[PDB]
């Protein structure tokens, strides 16, 4: 169906503790594929998933160069920032950045992301129109200026709709048994008695790919929304996730409510119902 | 601005005494990247546990994944213990096989 | 793959 390519850097300062520590994760779907952290032993970009390993020396020798000039690039924009914002050497600051493509089922880029914050705040973000800036303030307005006047726009456009669109072709076609493969949840009810008058209902799944679930619970066909307590989706380890939805249901109940489970792997939408 | 970590503490597979699995601490939503996490046996720290490469949320929060390979009984007792900026004291969160 | 993105704040 429809798939995306991201890369997530952190640089991080550290005062006291040698220079930013710069790290890069780069996404397909929610898959890791490749990392690179200053901190490493010998830096360099490394393979994370088995798809990418493919890739010959000259694919890795020109990412990690990418990765070790962006090492230099953040630390600069790290002391740039602290100017911008009238801050001591002192303290500990983190620049993180986003950007890549989300393509569609024919493969066509559907939209293009490039955006940085400072301190978990926006800062600076590439509109979708890929060509203008949203500065969150006057110190990213400066940067705007700079990024405008040196056409930062035009460079991130090429590359959107260039690059990012067709490696992440290649990279769907190589890992096709995998990225391509939508594994639907594993999914039961759970029945746990809280007190006499009270139970506990918890809808699961489990070991489904991507992380993208819908988990509600319904009394009598109605969303009981501020009433079910959902947990985040999270990692099982195996590249698989994880989810629950519980409501408190009055005792001999229980049958008015079901679970309703959407997954992109799954042909139509389930229902279930605690099985006594 | 800073935000505290959300933790879930659980297993890779359903659990099953005597059979081995990985047992996983999920923490999520904080800012800044420094954490400290470590899995519990007992009370007693497990060396040698791995953990996920630092990434992001769109809110631009951070997750990590530790994980350790276990065998869970029906005696043993297994946590996680999280420490952060944002809290004062390292906070535990007791695996339970049905959370 | 990335691009060098070389612009600096």
């Amino acid at each position: 169906g429809s798939h995306s390519m991201r890369y997530f850097y952190t640089a991080m300062s550290r005062p006291g503790r040698g220079e930013p520590r710069f790290i890069t994760v780069g996404y397909v779907d929610d898959t890791l594929f490749v990392r690179f952290d200053s901190d490493a032993t010998s830096p360099r970009k490394e393979p994370r998933a088995p798809w990418i390993e493919q890739e010959g020396p000259e694919y890795w020798d020109r990412e990690t160069q990418i990765s070790k000039t962006n090492t230099q690039t953040y630390r600069e924009n790290l002391r740039t920032a602290l100017r911008y914002y009238n801050q001591s050497e002192a303290g500990s600051h983190i620049i993180q950045r986003m950007y890549g493509c989300d393509v569609g089922p024919d493969g066509r880029l559907l939209r293009g992301y490039d955006q940085d914050a400072y301190d978990g705040k926006d800062y600076i973000a590439l509109n979708e129109d890929l060509s203008s800036w949203t500065a969150a303030d006057t110190a990213a307005q400066i940067t705007q200026r700079k990024w405008e006047a040196a056409r930062v726009a035009e460079q991130d456009r090429a590359y959107l709709e260039g690059l990012c669109v067709e490696s992440l072709r290649r990279y769907l076609e190589n890992g096709k048994e995998t990225l391509q493969r939508a594994d639907p949840p594993k999914t039961h009810v759970t029945h746990h008695p809280i007190s006499d008058h009270e139970v506990t209902l918890r809808c699961w799944a489990l070991g489904f790919y991507p992380a993208e679930i819908t988990l509600t619970w319904q009394r009598d066909g109605e969303d009981q929304t501020q009433d079910t307590e959902l947990v985040e989706t999270r990692p099982a380890g195996d590249r698989t996730f994880q989810k629950w939805a519980a409501v408190v249901v009055p005792s001999g109940e229980e049958q008015r409510y079901t679970c309703h489970v959407q997954h992109e792997g799954l042909p139509k939408p389930l229902t279930l119902r605690w099985e006594p | 601005i800073q935000r505290t970590p959300k933790i879930q503490v659980y297993s890779r597979h359903p659990a099953e005494n005597g059979k081995s699995n990985f047992l996983n601490c999920y923490v999520s939503g904080f800012h800044p990247s420094d954490i400290e996490v470590d899995l519990l046996k007992n009370g007693e720290r497990i060396e040698k546990v791995e953990h996920s490469d630092l990434s992001f949320s769109k809110d631009w929060s951070f997750y990590l994944l530790y994980y350790t390979e276990f065998t869970p009984t029906e005696k043993d007792e297994y946590a996680c213990r999280v420490n952060h900026v944002t809290l004062s004291q390292p906070k535990i969160v007791k695996w339970d096989r049905d959370m | 793959e990335e691009y060098l993105q070389a612009f600096t704040y």
